[PDB]
């Protein structure tokens, strides 16, 4: 058997992506706010030396 | 679902480290520079200085970490994959006789 | 996103902030993970009848 004619696959998608997403998400809060809340005062600079 | 397993673990798991160096960041240079406050004019002079040259260093040394990164990121888009086969049978009864 | 952590190694004067590639990255790193969207395919190969 050759030539199969058009199938009809169907697939459900949306595979265990979005479990990862809570990760990112609960680190940043926990050390991303508080230091861009703390480099809003203060900002430093660099020079030549 | 289960396909993607290795993939997302190599993706998101190992890349912790990413994310662990603004920790190690927040705790060394931004808690401990209250010094700076409570000095004088007369010092922050150099003590500015003395900050920027101690974080061009850092930034410096952990510079080839985000290459490698960058460069191992790649490494979960590669097509490749193995193929899945299926199978199908059916009988029917066509006729009898006794003996 | 054809991204991923920009990169590319630049030093100037009087224009680099020392803290600001840091947060940077976890910010490419986190809008990579929104761009991200699966696209799987097949296609028939052989078959028989017996």
């Amino acid at each position: 058997l050759s030539t199969l004619p058009d199938p009809d696959v169907r697939f459900h998608a949306d595979v265990g992506l979005f479990e990862i997403s809570a990760g990112i998400s609960l680190l940043a809060q926990r050390y991303l706010k508080p230091l861009q809340r703390l480099l809003k005062r203060k900002s430093f600079f660099y020079g030549r030396t | 679902p289960m396909l993607y397993k290795e993939r997302r673990e190599t993706l998101k798991m190992v890349g912790n480290r990413l994310g662990g160096l603004v920790r190690v960041a927040h705790a060394a240079q931004d808690r401990d520079l209250k010094r700076y406050f409570k000095a004088r004019r007369k010092d922050r002079r150099k003590v500015a200085e003395e900050v920027a040259n101690g974080h061009l260093e850092l930034i410096f040394g952990w510079l080839p970490l985000i290459g490698e990164l960058e460069g191992a990121i790649e490494y979960a888009e590669l097509p490749d994959l193995d193929f899945i086969r299926c199978h199908g049978l059916h009988t029917l009864v066509l006729q009898s006789t006794p003996w | 996103d054809a991204r991923r952590l920009g990169f590319e190694p630049i030093s100037t004067t009087y224009d680099m902030i020392p803290l600001s590639f840091v947060v940077g990255w976890f910010s490419n790193f986190d809008k990579y993970v929104r761009t991200l969207a699966p696209l799987i395919g097949v296609t028939f190969e052989t078959g028989s009848q017996n």
